[PDB]
């Protein structure tokens, strides 16, 4: 075998402790590049002029932040959607001031995380599995593309991408609600149903399987030793679990087919998170959540407030206060 | 006017199915 | 002509409604089918002749 | 398998649809009339569109007194005339 | 037992739901709550 | 009934169209009938749009998406995008709506009445998915068809009235294109441009000569590649690289359509040349720039020195520099300085916005255009309340650009998901494990343990 | 065979909806809390308690209807129909917000009835009671948010109102007043909820993609039989897949399914503890060290400081209409605003 | 900056070419079942 | 507006674009009538 055939067999080898693969040859350098830069930026990056207004925001630990307030700050509003790699800057100090690390991290990250999806397909193919774990992963992946790339594109600036930090995440969320009324958008509402339902179904399935575990152990040992890795027998009585849960609700509400049950556990949070990602990605083009401000009018024409009107007051308070020195004209247009 | 057009259009689909159900059609 | 336009257009609306129902019910009943191909051949060519009638009489009515 | 009659046997039976072609519209119509006679407003105390405010009032009839709240609402309603 | 086909029941009941929800969507643009 | 239940076909009702994978006659009927649905919608929507269409309002104020496509092709419009003749819109709707009956008839015929498979009826029309040379032949026919379709746009632009040119001298107008850009350093230069800001890849095409000249290149490329695929068979490297199955070819198209959907979303959002602002409303960048211009004009009329006004941060309130020195509008719209529009370009000099032209040469038609665009920004609620989320009900407006971008992002995304679904399944089905792991030869049990 | 044992026989009969002894509590309380919610959102105003329209009868839609909390002047009154506030007048009871306490109290006792049902059925069929134990988390959330939070506050008025947008107001109230996103107990909740949905998605997808071929159909649901003894999917292949993709993998199916109980249940319990703190305004509102620094150094800015300004905007712009018992008149010149907007 | 630009361009081209040629190198046949 | 001769078909035109959505629903009616086999 030539060197190329040996290299290809190494790359696609199922015997590697971590599977490399062809997606892995992209995923590995990109993710290492994004990780290393993130860690250094989060610890040590100087303040970044996120709003393009010479008002730099301190995001790193060395510059006064803790774990909760620290972030990699989005690139400058003056840059917009312009590609800002290291070589485009006159110096690293300028690249740092303008938020260069953010563009480097999210670009390597998104490329790397896309290849993580491909790598999940790839290994399932090498192992003889069915191929659709990667489809499930496309839900959080789409969500990451929504907040890091699609939202900035529709808004015209990587300065509107979600910051890489915890409080930065909250700032992104609050401003988003102010500007788009995300809570009143049915795609976000389906996202919530996806995640509450997903956690519900996670609890339900975990609890029903655990409740129906077949006795193989005594009281003095963990019941988890009742299962042996790679045993052929089922470790729980699915007929008992169906008999419980179909009496908890009613018989036809309960899955008796484990394959149907597990498909439902896949499909519910995945479809819900897809709607959440599409929510963000469509509010990127400013198709906003429902506006019922002043929808209820009395016989004279007096506005009768509803709960949506109270939401609007809160929305106004965030809107008038956010980026408090960046606006020069009456309408916040992008 | 608009409510009666959508009613006649909205029954034409199920009528095709119902008419082939009664003539043992190739459904 | 004035009344001839909408009448032939209301004929095209009516006949399309007989073709939308009648064609799949006749293609999916292969028993008495030789008797239905003629009504398909008739209704098809009558429908095409009404489009051309509406299309020609549009340019005396608009 | 609990011994009740299956639902798909019931709702496909004609006896069900003899009964329910009468009971289902009558309930729907009874609900319709609860609104359109205005009884819904008087049972629940919900304002009609001309009874939120007095004619030149801009203020909200908010309840401020716990044990005389029943009277505060009645005084607010008597100011609607 | 098996008089009316369940597909007919399903179709008419399914269309009854559509009409009622479609009315509620119609009422979003007319009368109370329409903002007009 | 042939392949019409799960036991005979292996697919449940909800995967019911997969029963058609090897029934080429019924599958042809599925496609022709679905093409009828597309043509029906195009026809029915146009006639709906025209029945609602007020000639004295702008199209973008009216929730129209098809009428702007027709107006951009040169039909029905005079200078500045004003509508002079509603009758071409009526014809496009009617002719689509009638042709949908023909496609619907032939779809229904082949789906229910005609032969279930074509391979016994005709060697030309029948096909095997595994027949690589037949697949490239059908591909080649369809490329020639698409290549003629691109040349039709060239035919309309050059020999049948022209296209609406938003950049035409003196205002937007329908202009015959006489010298399309044939030079491949320009046409294929757009392909090499960065997709990032200030560059925009093919989305930044900003003149109809490049649009028309590109479509000449695409029509001839598609006809040449069409002929190439009729005359060749897939080479050895291509046969070893791809899965050669019906589900695999579907997956490849789904990948392609998703990519195209994402590109259209960006086209409608940013491009004001093939999506003229007089029909589609201002772009997001355009409205934000129009606001800075509007308040520049108002404040200068009050006596303000706009080139020397400091904003709160110290940057210029109306004017500032881009990161490469060009004089640009200030405030948040600094992000949109690469916007180019026919109402704004007369104020631009070599160094960007010219301060002497700004002092002296803003016309009233530019002041009206800036105010119109600022008040028709693509921002609105899902119930079509125009403006920001904090706005009250009053204005019934969501820009066509928002409707078109949002819809096509949604569609491109799910088609990406479909690509991943069908590409993974076609791989697994070709290798033979799409129905699960064989209990006797489970592959992982023959592998050495990882630790 | 006493009357108790015959009543026990009837309550535990195999029927379509199992009743049980818990059903005596559950079924009326659940029906009334559900029916009270639909009744209030269809027909009942919030005009006298909040100055809001909150019913379909007034023009609201499904997103904006609510059964709103009673007036702040009611304090923590039980607001019984026969109590001293309504005095037996049903119409006035609806106007004073008595349907809120009706739903909250019957919802509370129904939730008890539902967990009692979980114990009763698990005991009758002979399974362990982990589903009831997992249901402690939604109960802990309901009790902390709907009862303990308003009990710590001035009145039931500040509890969440039972409505879609009303809940959204509750979310934005907790940002603006409590800085609840900054609270580490809420963060643990978020992790449990999102971690729970992740486990739901990944476990479902892993099972569906490591299935054994147990039949000839390409639609693979038919190849399962509930009386099979054999595992329907390959744990070994799933383990090898995840160990190579992610580094670690489950290798014990029992621990896997317990962890799926544990993650969302622990998260919801953690958030409940945070809300109990917020009952007393014991917020994680601020980081003292950053506030000292930001006060003395007008160039120090972080995402945390920006969020505090957002919070100040929420409070000022929402409080006059959100708390109409206070009679806040905030003149336009006192409202915090940035430049231009 | 120019030397960094060329280094990244070279490195990126290297890994992209590994991906493209690697997937061209008989990828469908690398599976545990049908090694055709 | 439509050309003024066509003005009586305005209620029909108003409902024409939704007809494709009914085809999707029709596939569920047909499958219900064969019992989803
Ligand atoms: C398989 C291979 C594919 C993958 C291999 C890796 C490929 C890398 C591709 C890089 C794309 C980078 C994303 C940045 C896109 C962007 O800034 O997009 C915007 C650009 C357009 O850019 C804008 O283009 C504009 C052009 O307008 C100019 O020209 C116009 C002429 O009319 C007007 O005059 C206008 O005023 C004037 O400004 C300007 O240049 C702007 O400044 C510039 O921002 O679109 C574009 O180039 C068109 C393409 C955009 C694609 C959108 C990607 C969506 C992907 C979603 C993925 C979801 C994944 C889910 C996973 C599960
Ligand atoms: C478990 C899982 C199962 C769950 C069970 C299901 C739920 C069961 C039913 C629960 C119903 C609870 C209603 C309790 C009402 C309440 O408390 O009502 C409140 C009253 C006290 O009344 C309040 O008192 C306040 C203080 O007033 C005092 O001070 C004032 C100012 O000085 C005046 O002087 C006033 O006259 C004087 O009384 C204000 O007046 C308030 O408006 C008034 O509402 O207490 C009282 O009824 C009783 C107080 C003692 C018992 C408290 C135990 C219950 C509360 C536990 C939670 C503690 C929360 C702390 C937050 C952390
Ligand atoms: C664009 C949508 C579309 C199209 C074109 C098709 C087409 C097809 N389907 Mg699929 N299918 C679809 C969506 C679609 N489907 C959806 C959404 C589902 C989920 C419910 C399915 C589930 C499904 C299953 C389970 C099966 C199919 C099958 C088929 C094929 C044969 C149907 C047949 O002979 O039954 C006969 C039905 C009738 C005779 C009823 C009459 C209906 C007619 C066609 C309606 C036309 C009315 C129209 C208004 C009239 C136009 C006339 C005018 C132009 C002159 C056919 C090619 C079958 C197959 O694959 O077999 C090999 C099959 O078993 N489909
Ligand atoms: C994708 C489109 C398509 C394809 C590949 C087919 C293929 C076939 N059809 Mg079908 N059919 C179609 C659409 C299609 N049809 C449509 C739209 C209708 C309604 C009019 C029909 C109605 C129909 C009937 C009644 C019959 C067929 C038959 C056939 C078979 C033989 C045809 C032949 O040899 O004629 C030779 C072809 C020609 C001499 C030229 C074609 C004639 C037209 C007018 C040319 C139009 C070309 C132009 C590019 C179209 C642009 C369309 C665009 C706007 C969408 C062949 C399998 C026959 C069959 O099933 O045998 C058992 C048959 O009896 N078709
Ligand atoms: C719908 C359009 C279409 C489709 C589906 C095909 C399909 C095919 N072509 Mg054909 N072809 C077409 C149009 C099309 N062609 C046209 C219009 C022409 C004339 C230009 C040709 C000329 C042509 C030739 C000369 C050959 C093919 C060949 C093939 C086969 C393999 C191609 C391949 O490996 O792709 C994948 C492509 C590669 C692996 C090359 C590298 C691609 C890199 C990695 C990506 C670069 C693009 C990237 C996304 C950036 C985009 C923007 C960029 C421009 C900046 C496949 C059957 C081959 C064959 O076997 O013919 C017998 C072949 O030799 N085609
Ligand atoms: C050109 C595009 C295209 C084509 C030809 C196919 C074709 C196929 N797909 Mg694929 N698919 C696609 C795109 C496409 N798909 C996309 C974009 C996705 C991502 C969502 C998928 C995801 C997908 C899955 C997950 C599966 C398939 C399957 C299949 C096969 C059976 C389909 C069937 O019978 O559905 C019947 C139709 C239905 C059951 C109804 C679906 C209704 C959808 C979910 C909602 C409708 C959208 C609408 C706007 C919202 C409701 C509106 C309301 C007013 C009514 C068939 C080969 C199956 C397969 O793999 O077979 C081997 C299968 O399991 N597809
Ligand atoms: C369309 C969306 C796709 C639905 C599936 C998405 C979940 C992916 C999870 C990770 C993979 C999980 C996993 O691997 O799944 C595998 C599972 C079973 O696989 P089988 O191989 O048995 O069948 C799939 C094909 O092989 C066809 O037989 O797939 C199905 O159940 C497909 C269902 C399609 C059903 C038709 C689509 C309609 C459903 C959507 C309706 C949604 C209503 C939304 C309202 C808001
Ligand atoms: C253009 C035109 C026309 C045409 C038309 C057409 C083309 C039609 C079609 C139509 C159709 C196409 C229709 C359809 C319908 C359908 C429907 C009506 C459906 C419904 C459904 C439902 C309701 C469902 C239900 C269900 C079931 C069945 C089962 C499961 C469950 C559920 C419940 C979901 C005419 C002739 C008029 C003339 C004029 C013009
Ligand atoms: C196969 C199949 C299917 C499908 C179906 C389809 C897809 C079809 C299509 C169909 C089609 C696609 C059709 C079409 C039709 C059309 C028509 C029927 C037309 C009409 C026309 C007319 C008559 C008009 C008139 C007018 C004029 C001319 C002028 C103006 C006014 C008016 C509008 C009146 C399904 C899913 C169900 C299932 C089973 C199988
Ligand atoms: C019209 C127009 C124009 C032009 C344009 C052009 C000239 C275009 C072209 C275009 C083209 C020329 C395109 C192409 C595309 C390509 C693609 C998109 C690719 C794909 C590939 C793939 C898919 C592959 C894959 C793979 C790998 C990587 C490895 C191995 C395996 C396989 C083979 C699977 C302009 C802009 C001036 C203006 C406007 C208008
Ligand atoms: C409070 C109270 C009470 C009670 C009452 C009751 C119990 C009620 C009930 C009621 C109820 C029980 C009601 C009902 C209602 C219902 C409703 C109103 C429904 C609706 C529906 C709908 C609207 C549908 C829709 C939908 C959904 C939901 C989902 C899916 C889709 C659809 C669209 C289909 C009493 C006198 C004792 C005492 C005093 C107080
Ligand atoms: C992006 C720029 C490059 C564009 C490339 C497009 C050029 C088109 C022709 C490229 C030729 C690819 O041709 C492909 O080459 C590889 C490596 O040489 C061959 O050789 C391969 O043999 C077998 C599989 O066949 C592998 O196990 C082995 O590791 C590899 O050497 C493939 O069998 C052949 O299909
Ligand atoms: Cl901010
Ligand atoms: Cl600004
Ligand atoms: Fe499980
Ligand atoms: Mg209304």
């Amino acid at each position: 075998a030539n060197l190329w055939e040996r290299f290809c067999n190494w790359v696609t080898s199922t015997d590697n402790r971590l599977y490399v693969g062809w997606f892995g040859v992209i995923m590995i350098p990109t993710l290492l590049a994004a990780t290393i830069c993130f860690v250094i930026a989060f610890i040590a990056a100087p303040p970044v002029d996120i709003d393009g207004i010479r008002e730099p925001v301190s995001g790193s630990l060395l510059y006064g932040n803790n774990i909760i307030t620290g972030a990699v700050v989005p690139s400058s509003n003056a840059i917009g959607l312009h590609f800002y790699p290291i070589w485009e800057a006159a110096s690293l100090d300028e690249w740092l001031y303008n938020g260069g690390p953010y563009q480097l991290i999210i670009f390597h990250f998104l490329l790397g995380a896309s290849c993580y999806m491909g790598r999940q397909w790839e290994l399932s193919y090498r192992l003889g599995m069915r191929p659709w774990i990667c489809v499930a992963y496309s839900a959080p992946l789409a969500s990451a593309f929504a907040v890091f790339l699609i939202y900035p594109i529709g808004q015209g600036s990587f300065s509107d991408g979600m910051p890489l930090g915890i409080s930065g995440t909250f700032n992104f969320m609050i401003v988003f609600q102010a500007e788009h009324n995300i809570l009143m958008h049915p795609f976000h509402q389906l996202g919530v149903a996806g995640v509450f339902g997903g956690a519900l179904f996670c609890a339900m399935h975990g609890s029903l399987v655990t409740s129906s575990l077949i006795r193989e152990t005594t009281e003095t040992e963990s019941a988890n030793y009742g299962y042996k890795f790679g045993q052929e027998e089922e470790t729980y009585n699915i007929v008992a679990a169906h008999g419980y849960f179909g009496r908890l609700i009613f018989q036809y509400a309960s899955f008796n087919n484990s394959r149907s049950l597990h498909f439902f556990l896949a499909a519910w949070p995945v479809v819900g998170v897809w709607f959440a990602a599409l929510g963000i990605s469509t509010m990127a083009f400013n198709l906003n959540g429902f506006n019922f401000n002043h929808s209820v009018i009395d016989a004279k024409g007096n506005v009768i407030n509803t709960w949506a009107d109270i939401i609007n007051r809160a929305n106004l308070g965030m809107e008038v206060m956010h980026e408090r020195n960046a606006h020069n004209f009456p309408l916040d247009l992008a | 006017a608009q409510l009666t057009m959508i009613a006649m259009i909205g029954i034409a689909g199920p009528m095709i199915i119902f008419l082939l159900a009664v003539r043992r059609g190739n459904l | 002509m004035t009344i001839l336009f909408q009448l032939a257009l209301a004929a095209l609306v009516i006949l399309s409604f007989v073709m939308v129902i009648g064609v799949p019910v006749a293609y999916a009943s292969p028993q008495d089918w030789d008797r239905s191909k003629q009504l398909i051949f008739l209704g098809s060519g009558l429908w095409i002749a009404l489009v051309l009638v509406v299309g020609v009489l549009n340019f005396f009515v608009v | 398998t609990t011994g009740e009659r299956p639902f798909s046997d019931i709702i496909t039976s004609v006896r069900y649809w003899v009964i329910h072609s009468i009971t289902i519209p009558a309930l729907f119509i009874a609900g319709w009339l609860f609104v359109s006679t205005g009884l819904a407003y008087d049972v629940f105390g919900t304002p009609r569109p001309d009874s939120y405010y007095a004619q030149e009032q801009r203020s909200i009839p908010l309840v401020t007194d716990r044990f005389e709240a029943k009277q505060q609402v009645e005084t607010f309603l008597e100011q609607l005339k | 037992g098996g008089r009316i086909p369940l597909w007919i029941v399903a179709t008419v009941a399914g269309m009854g739901v559509i009409v009622i929800v479609g009315l509620f969507f119609y009422g979003a643009y007319a009368g109370l709550g329409s903002s007009l | 009934a042939t392949n019409r239940d799960q036991e005979s076909s292996g697919f449940a009702w909800w995967a019911g169209n997969a029963r058609l994978i090897n029934l080429s006659g019924k599958l042809l009927g599925a496609h022709v009938a679905h093409a009828g649905l597309i043509v029906f919608w195009a026809g029915a929507m146009t006639l709906f749009e025209l029945a609602h269409f007020i000639p004295e309002k702008p199209m973008y104020e009216q929730g129209l998406i098809l009428i702007p496509h027709i107006a951009t092709l040169g039909w029905g419009v005079g200078p500045g995008g004003e509508v002079v003749d509603t009758f071409p819109f009526f014809v496009v709707g009617v002719v689509h709506l009638i042709s949908s009956a023909v496609l619907g008839f032939g779809g229904v015929y082949h789906a229910i009445r005609g032969p279930e498979t074509l391979e016994e009826y005709s060697s030309f029309f029948g096909y095997d998915w595994k027949d690589k040379n037949k697949m490239t032949t059908i591909l080649g026919f369809h490329l020639i068809v698409l290549g003629i379709g691109a040349l039709l746009l060239v035919a309309k632009a050059m020999f049948f009235g022209g296209l609406y040119d938003t950049w035409a001298p003196g205002g937007g107008d329908v202009r015959v294109i006489t010298n399309p850009t044939l030079d491949p350093r320009v046409i294929f230069g757009y392909l090499l441009k960065s997709p990032f800001g200030g560059e925009g890849w093919i989305v930044s095409v900003n003149n109809l000569e490049d649009v028309v000249g590109g479509h000449i290149w695409i029509g001839l490329i598609c006809i040449a590649g069409g002929i190439w695929h009729i005359l060749t068979t897939p080479f050895g490297w291509a046969r070893r690289a791809f899965i050669w199955s019906g589900e695999a070819y579907l997956s490849y198209s789904l990948g392609a359509l998703s990519m195209m959907g994402f590109i259209a979303t960006c086209f409608v959002w940013f491009n004001n040349t093939v999506y003229p602002s007089e029909f589609y409303g201002p772009t997001g960048p355009e409205a934000s720039q129009a606001q800075a211009m509007t308040f520049l004009i108002r404040d200068q009329k009050l006596g303000a020195n706009v080139g020397s006004a400091q904003g709160p941060t110290g940057l210029g309130k109306y004017l500032m520099r881009s990161p490469t020195g060009e004089i640009i509008f200030g405030g948040e719209t600094m992000r949109f300085w690469d916007f180019r529009g026919p109402w704004l370009e007369p104020l631009r000099g070599p160094n960007g916005l010219d301060l002497n032209k700004i002092k002296n040469d803003i016309q009233p038609w530019q002041e009206r255009r800036a105010a119109e665009y600022m008040t028709h920004a693509p921002l609105g609620s899902l119930n079509s309340v125009g403006g920001v989320a904090t706005e009250i009900n009053s204005v019934n407006f969501v820009s066509p650009r928002s409707w078109l971008a949002t819809s096509h992002f949604v569609l491109a995304f799910f088609f990406l998901v479909g690509h991943l679904w069908h590409a993974g399944r076609a791989r697994a089905a070709a290798a033979g494990f799409e129905k699960g792991i064989d209990r006797e030869s489970e592959p992982v049990l023959s592998m050495p343990s990882l630790d | 065979r006493g009357w108790f044992d015959i009543l026990d026989d009837w309550l535990k009969r195999d029927r379509f909806v199992f009743v049980g002894w818990s059903g005596i509590l559950l079924f009326p309380c659940a029906y009334l809390a559900l029916g009270g919610w639909l009744t209030g959102t269809t027909f009942v105003t919030s005009w006298y308690t909040h100055g809001l329209a909150s019913s379909y009868l007034e023009g609201c839609n499904f997103l904006t209807v609510a059964v709103s909390t009673p007036a702040n002047s009611m304090g923590h009154s039980l607001l019984l129909l026969w109590g001293p506030e309504a005095q037996g007048d049903f119409t006035r009871w609806c106007q004073l917000g008595g349907l809120w306490t009706f739903i909250a109290l019957h919802g509370a006792f129904g939730l008890i009835g539902f967990m009692l049902r979980q114990f009763e059925i698990a005991r009758l069929v002979g399974v362990r009671p982990y589903n009831a134990i997992a249901f402690s988390a939604p109960i802990a959330v309901f009790v902390s948010v709907f009862l303990i939070y308003p009990l710590g506050q001035s009145s039931w008025f500040f509890a969440p109102s039972f409505g879609v947008a009303a809940i959204f107001r509750f979310l934005l109230f907790f940002q603006g007043f409590h800085n609840w996103t900054l609270n580490p107990f809420h963060m643990m909740g978020v992790a449990g909820v999102l971690g729970g949905a992740l486990l739901c998605a990944i476990h479902g997808a892993t099972v569906e993609n490591t299935l054994f071929q147990d039949g000839e159909g390409a639609s693979t649901f038919r190849a399962f039989n509930p009386t099979q003894a054999e595992e329907t999917y390959s744990m070994v292949t799933a383990n090898r897949f995840w160990s190579q993709i992610f580094g670690i993998a489950f290798s014990n199916k029992r621990w896997l399914h317990f962890f799926m109980l544990f993650v969302p249940v622990t998260g919801l319990w953690m958030s409940a503890i945070g809300v109990v703190g917020l009952a007393l305004n014991l917020r994680s509102y601020d980081f003292i060290s950053q506030e000292i620094r930001a006060a003395e150094d007008p160039e120090f800015e972080t995402f945390y400081t920006k969020n505090l300004l957002l919070n100040e905007g929420i409070r000022a712009w929402m409080a006059p209409q959100d708390q109409p018992h206070e009679n806040f008149v905030f003149p336009e010149e006192v409202l915090p605003r940035g430049n231009a907007l | 900056m120019e030397t960094l630009k060329i280094t990244v361009y070279i490195v990126v081209t290297f890994f992209v070419l590994l991906f493209v040629f690697g997937f061209l190198s008989g990828d469908p046949a690398r599976n545990p079942k049908r090694k055709d | 507006k439509l050309p003024e001769a066509y003005a009586i078909f305005d209620p029909l035109v108003d409902v024409l674009p939704v007809i494709p959505v009914l085809f999707l629903a029709l596939a569920f009616v047909w499958q219900a009538a064969v019992g989803f086999r």
